[PDB]
């Protein structure tokens, strides 16, 4: 019953270490104006 | 309390830095 089904995320592990190192979308910012701790 | 595995499974990645973007949640205090 549904043998070929990618349940667990593939990037999970990859994104796992990435998250640990807080290496996520570090894209720029559009007018901060105080507030929003980054 | 709420599971923190769902969002991860359906996580997205930006198309600029090739990194995994984080959708707005609200707070965490
Ligand atoms: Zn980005």
């Amino acid at each position: 019953r549904c043998r070929h089904r990618r349940r667990q995320a593939e990037r999970l592990s990859q994104i796992k270490r990435l998250l640990s190192e807080k290496k996520t979308c570090q894209c720029p910012h559009r007018f901060q104006k105080t507030c929003s701790p980054i | 309390s709420h599971p923190e595995d769902d969002w991860l499974e359906n996580i997205d990645v930006c198309e600029n830095c090739h990194y995994p973007i984080v959708p707005l949640d609200g707070k965490g205090t």
